[PDB]
Protein backbone atom coordinates (compact mmCIF):
# COMPACT_ATOMS: atom_id res chain seq x y z
CA UNK A 1 0.00 0.00 0.00
CA UNK A 2 1.36 3.56 0.69
CA UNK A 3 2.95 5.34 4.29
CA UNK A 4 1.15 8.61 3.94
CA UNK A 5 0.64 8.66 7.99
CA UNK A 6 1.55 12.50 7.86
CA UNK A 7 0.13 13.84 5.23
CA UNK A 8 -3.56 11.85 6.88
CA UNK A 9 -2.89 13.32 10.24
CA UNK A 10 -2.59 16.94 8.31
CA UNK A 11 -5.38 16.32 6.89
CA UNK A 12 -7.53 15.74 10.14
CA UNK A 13 -5.93 18.42 12.24
CA UNK A 14 -4.73 21.66 10.30
CA UNK A 15 -5.60 25.44 11.38
CA UNK A 16 -9.33 26.80 11.16
CA UNK A 17 -8.10 30.35 12.31
CA UNK A 18 -5.11 31.11 10.64
CA UNK A 19 -4.48 33.13 7.21
CA UNK A 20 -2.37 35.24 5.35
CA UNK A 21 -3.13 38.82 3.67
CA UNK A 22 -1.77 38.99 0.25
CA UNK A 23 0.16 41.44 -1.74
CA UNK A 24 -2.63 42.84 -4.21
CA UNK A 25 0.54 43.87 -6.26
CA UNK A 26 1.72 40.98 -6.74
CA UNK A 27 -1.64 39.23 -6.90
CA UNK A 28 -2.53 41.89 -10.16
CA UNK A 29 1.03 41.21 -11.52
CA UNK A 30 0.27 37.15 -11.89
CA UNK A 31 -3.28 37.49 -12.88
CA UNK A 32 -2.18 39.53 -16.15
CA UNK A 33 0.90 37.82 -16.83
CA UNK A 34 -1.66 35.01 -17.09
CA UNK A 35 -3.88 37.68 -19.23
CA UNK A 36 -1.52 38.42 -21.44
CA UNK A 37 -0.94 34.94 -22.58
CA UNK A 38 -4.95 33.80 -22.32
CA UNK A 39 -5.62 37.10 -24.77
CA UNK A 40 -2.42 36.85 -26.92
CA UNK A 41 -2.04 33.42 -27.90
CA UNK A 42 -5.22 31.61 -26.89
CA UNK A 43 -6.92 34.43 -28.65
CA UNK A 44 -4.88 33.78 -32.09
CA UNK A 45 -5.97 29.83 -31.65
CA UNK A 46 -10.08 31.09 -30.88
CA UNK A 47 -9.87 34.10 -33.60
CA UNK A 48 -8.53 31.48 -36.06
CA UNK A 49 -11.12 28.59 -34.60
CA UNK A 50 -14.03 31.16 -35.16
CA UNK A 51 -12.97 33.30 -38.11
CA UNK A 52 -11.43 30.19 -40.51
CA UNK A 53 -15.46 29.27 -41.18
CA UNK A 54 -16.57 32.34 -41.17
CA UNK A 55 -13.61 33.38 -44.15
CA UNK A 56 -14.29 29.87 -45.81
CA UNK A 57 -18.00 29.79 -45.99
CA UNK A 58 -19.78 33.23 -46.05
CA UNK A 59 -23.25 32.66 -47.63
CA UNK A 60 -24.16 31.18 -44.73
CA UNK A 61 -23.76 33.81 -42.68
CA UNK A 62 -25.66 36.18 -44.66
CA UNK A 63 -28.71 34.50 -45.79
CA UNK A 64 -31.02 37.51 -47.43
CA UNK A 65 -29.59 39.94 -49.85
CA UNK A 66 -31.42 42.51 -52.32
CA UNK A 67 -31.68 43.13 -55.86
CA UNK A 68 -32.41 46.46 -58.03
CA UNK A 69 -34.35 47.04 -60.77
CA UNK A 70 -33.72 51.20 -61.86
CA UNK A 71 -35.90 53.34 -64.38
CA UNK A 72 -35.53 56.50 -66.08
CA UNK A 73 -37.32 59.63 -64.88
CA UNK A 74 -36.82 61.58 -67.50
CA UNK A 75 -39.09 64.75 -67.19
CA UNK A 76 -37.28 65.09 -63.77
CA UNK A 77 -34.03 63.85 -63.96
CA UNK A 78 -33.72 61.17 -61.63
CA UNK A 79 -33.78 56.99 -60.80
CA UNK A 80 -36.92 54.42 -59.34
CA UNK A 81 -35.49 52.03 -57.76
CA UNK A 82 -37.70 48.78 -57.50
CA UNK A 83 -36.51 46.18 -55.02
CA UNK A 84 -36.40 42.63 -54.14
CA UNK A 85 -35.51 40.09 -51.69
CA UNK A 86 -33.79 36.95 -52.62
CA UNK A 87 -31.91 34.03 -50.60
CA UNK A 88 -28.28 34.78 -50.89
CA UNK A 89 -27.12 31.46 -53.22
CA UNK A 90 -23.56 30.57 -55.23
CA UNK A 91 -24.45 32.04 -58.77
CA UNK A 92 -23.12 31.14 -61.62
CA UNK A 93 -20.55 28.56 -59.26
CA UNK B 1 -15.05 39.84 -59.94
CA UNK B 2 -17.90 39.67 -62.16
CA UNK B 3 -20.11 42.76 -61.03
CA UNK B 4 -17.12 44.88 -61.13
CA UNK B 5 -15.93 43.95 -64.15
CA UNK B 6 -19.25 45.40 -65.97
CA UNK B 7 -19.02 48.64 -63.30
CA UNK B 8 -15.16 49.53 -64.48
CA UNK B 9 -14.70 52.46 -61.72
CA UNK B 10 -16.97 53.38 -58.79
CA UNK B 11 -17.00 57.00 -58.36
CA UNK B 12 -17.15 58.31 -54.71
CA UNK B 13 -20.17 60.10 -55.86
CA UNK B 14 -22.16 57.71 -56.35
CA UNK B 15 -21.30 55.98 -53.07
CA UNK B 16 -22.76 58.32 -51.35
CA UNK B 17 -26.12 57.59 -52.72
CA UNK B 18 -26.34 54.38 -51.18
CA UNK B 19 -25.42 55.77 -48.12
CA UNK B 20 -29.36 56.33 -48.12
CA UNK B 21 -29.61 52.52 -48.22
CA UNK B 22 -26.15 51.61 -45.91
CA UNK B 23 -24.31 53.62 -44.28
CA UNK B 24 -20.63 52.85 -44.23
CA UNK B 25 -20.84 51.79 -47.54
CA UNK B 26 -17.46 53.32 -48.65
CA UNK B 27 -16.22 51.29 -45.48
CA UNK B 28 -17.50 47.84 -47.03
CA UNK B 29 -16.01 49.02 -50.53
CA UNK B 30 -12.33 49.89 -48.97
CA UNK B 31 -12.70 46.07 -46.45
CA UNK B 32 -12.89 44.51 -49.81
CA UNK B 33 -12.23 46.18 -53.26
CA UNK B 34 -8.10 47.00 -52.63
CA UNK B 35 -9.06 50.74 -52.81
CA UNK B 36 -6.35 52.00 -50.26
CA UNK B 37 -4.28 50.77 -47.56
CA UNK B 38 -6.64 50.41 -44.38
CA UNK B 39 -3.67 51.40 -42.06
CA UNK B 40 -5.10 50.38 -38.45
CA UNK B 41 -5.68 53.43 -36.80
CA UNK B 42 -8.06 52.03 -34.00
CA UNK B 43 -5.54 49.83 -32.91
CA UNK B 44 -2.28 51.61 -33.42
CA UNK B 45 -3.94 54.51 -30.93
CA UNK B 46 -5.19 52.09 -28.26
CA UNK B 47 -1.61 50.62 -28.40
CA UNK B 48 -0.72 54.23 -27.66
CA UNK B 49 -3.01 54.17 -25.06
CA UNK B 50 -1.69 51.71 -23.24
CA UNK B 51 2.09 53.05 -24.15
CA UNK B 52 0.81 56.35 -22.05
CA UNK B 53 -0.10 53.96 -18.91
CA UNK B 54 2.74 51.20 -19.49
CA UNK B 55 5.10 54.55 -19.81
CA UNK B 56 3.60 56.12 -16.19
CA UNK B 57 3.80 52.83 -13.67
CA UNK B 58 6.74 52.14 -16.32
CA UNK B 59 6.26 48.28 -17.75
CA UNK B 60 9.41 47.86 -19.62
CA UNK B 61 9.64 48.36 -23.40
CA UNK B 62 9.23 44.70 -24.59
CA UNK B 63 5.47 44.99 -22.43
CA UNK B 64 4.88 48.29 -24.64
CA UNK B 65 6.15 46.59 -28.15
CA UNK B 66 3.31 43.89 -26.85
CA UNK B 67 0.63 45.68 -25.86
CA UNK B 68 0.98 48.20 -29.05
CA UNK B 69 1.20 44.93 -31.20
CA UNK B 70 -2.09 43.44 -29.61
CA UNK B 71 -4.97 45.94 -30.62
CA UNK B 72 -3.28 46.42 -34.03
CA UNK B 73 -3.18 43.04 -34.23
CA UNK B 74 -7.15 42.73 -33.39
CA UNK B 75 -7.81 45.72 -35.23
CA UNK B 76 -6.07 44.13 -38.30
CA UNK B 77 -7.94 40.67 -37.43
CA UNK B 78 -11.24 42.23 -37.28
CA UNK B 79 -10.57 43.99 -40.48
CA UNK B 80 -9.69 41.78 -42.96
CA UNK B 81 -11.65 38.23 -43.41
CA UNK B 82 -14.73 40.18 -43.43
CA UNK B 83 -16.63 38.80 -46.51
CA UNK B 84 -19.89 40.41 -45.42
CA UNK B 85 -18.69 43.47 -46.44
CA UNK B 86 -18.27 41.81 -49.73
CA UNK B 87 -21.81 41.11 -50.33
CA UNK B 88 -22.68 44.41 -49.37
CA UNK B 89 -20.42 45.52 -52.02
CA UNK B 90 -22.43 42.73 -54.43
CA UNK B 91 -25.40 44.84 -53.41
CA UNK B 92 -24.26 48.15 -54.08
CA UNK B 93 -22.36 46.66 -57.22
CA UNK B 94 -25.82 45.86 -58.58
CA UNK B 95 -27.84 48.97 -57.47
CA UNK B 96 -24.80 50.59 -58.96
CA UNK B 97 -25.11 48.77 -62.32
CA UNK B 98 -28.83 49.62 -62.46
CA UNK B 99 -28.55 53.68 -61.93
CA UNK B 100 -26.05 53.79 -64.57
CA UNK B 101 -28.08 51.84 -66.73
CA UNK B 102 -30.90 54.57 -65.90
CA UNK B 103 -28.58 56.68 -65.98
CA UNK B 104 -27.40 55.88 -69.54
CA UNK B 105 -30.76 56.02 -70.79
CA UNK B 106 -31.70 59.52 -69.53
CA UNK B 107 -28.84 60.97 -71.48
CA UNK B 108 -29.55 58.66 -74.74
CA UNK B 109 -33.48 60.16 -74.43
CA UNK B 110 -32.51 63.63 -72.70
CA UNK B 111 -33.23 65.23 -76.04
CA UNK B 112 -36.36 63.67 -77.35
CA UNK B 113 -38.20 64.41 -74.11
CA UNK B 114 -36.75 68.26 -73.82
CA UNK B 115 -39.78 69.61 -75.17
CA UNK B 116 -42.29 67.57 -72.89
CA UNK B 117 -40.23 68.36 -70.12
CA UNK B 118 -40.77 72.05 -69.94
CA UNK B 119 -44.25 71.86 -70.11
CA UNK B 120 -44.35 68.89 -67.88
CA UNK B 121 -42.82 71.07 -65.42
CA UNK B 122 -44.31 74.14 -65.74
CA UNK B 123 -47.78 73.01 -65.51
CA UNK B 124 -47.26 70.32 -63.06
CA UNK B 125 -45.26 71.41 -59.68
CA UNK B 126 -44.31 68.40 -57.92
CA UNK B 127 -40.89 66.86 -57.25
CA UNK B 128 -42.63 63.12 -57.44
CA UNK B 129 -41.50 60.85 -60.12
CA UNK B 130 -44.06 60.04 -63.23
CA UNK B 131 -43.27 56.43 -62.15
CA UNK B 132 -44.72 57.46 -58.83
CA UNK B 133 -47.71 59.86 -59.51
CA UNK B 134 -49.38 57.95 -62.28
CA UNK B 135 -49.89 54.85 -59.64
CA UNK B 136 -51.41 57.20 -57.16
CA UNK B 137 -53.57 57.96 -59.81
CA UNK B 138 -54.45 54.23 -60.99
CA UNK B 139 -55.30 53.27 -57.15
CA UNK B 140 -57.16 56.84 -56.85
CA UNK B 141 -59.14 55.74 -59.97
CA UNK B 142 -59.30 52.52 -58.90
CA UNK B 143 -61.38 53.44 -55.63
CA UNK B 144 -62.98 56.92 -56.45
CA UNK B 145 -64.85 56.54 -59.73
CA UNK B 146 -67.78 56.35 -61.89
CA UNK B 147 -67.80 52.76 -61.97
C1 LIG C 1 -1.56 45.93 -15.69
C2 LIG C 1 -1.45 46.13 -14.19
C3 LIG C 1 -0.12 45.69 -13.63
O1 LIG C 1 0.14 45.62 -12.46
O2 LIG C 1 0.74 45.39 -14.61
C4 LIG C 1 2.06 44.99 -14.20
C5 LIG C 1 2.39 43.69 -14.88
C6 LIG C 1 3.79 43.22 -14.56
O3 LIG C 1 4.74 44.27 -14.88
P1 LIG C 1 6.26 44.11 -14.42
O4 LIG C 1 6.59 42.67 -14.29
O5 LIG C 1 7.08 44.95 -15.32
O6 LIG C 1 6.30 44.78 -12.98
C7 LIG C 1 5.37 45.81 -12.55
C8 LIG C 1 6.00 47.10 -13.00
N1 LIG C 1 7.28 47.53 -12.31
C9 LIG C 1 8.46 47.14 -13.14
C10 LIG C 1 7.27 49.01 -12.13
C11 LIG C 1 7.40 46.88 -10.96
O7 LIG C 1 2.33 43.90 -16.33
C12 LIG C 1 1.68 42.98 -17.06
O8 LIG C 1 1.12 42.03 -16.59
C13 LIG C 1 1.76 43.30 -18.52
C14 LIG C 1 0.49 43.92 -19.08
C15 LIG C 1 -0.61 42.91 -19.34
C16 LIG C 1 -1.77 43.47 -20.15
C17 LIG C 1 -2.76 42.43 -20.63
C18 LIG C 1 -3.78 42.97 -21.61
C19 LIG C 1 -4.72 41.92 -22.16
C20 LIG C 1 -5.65 42.43 -23.26
C21 LIG C 1 -6.59 43.54 -22.82
C22 LIG C 1 -7.55 43.99 -23.91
Amino acid sequence: MLDDTKYIQMAQKFPRNVSVQLNKKLFVTRTWFRNYYFVGVFGIFAYFIYNQPKIFAPFSGYPTTVAYKAQPDFLNDQVIFYSQQRQNTLKNF
Amino acid sequence: LRRKQQLGKIYPEEVSSYTQINPDIANDLNLTFNAKLLWPVRGMTVGAGFFAFAHLFNLPYSFRLGLFVLPTAVELAFTWGNKTSQFKSIEFMDYLLQYRVSKALLEKNAKHFAEKKAAYQKEINSSQSVQDLYNQLITLVSEQAPS
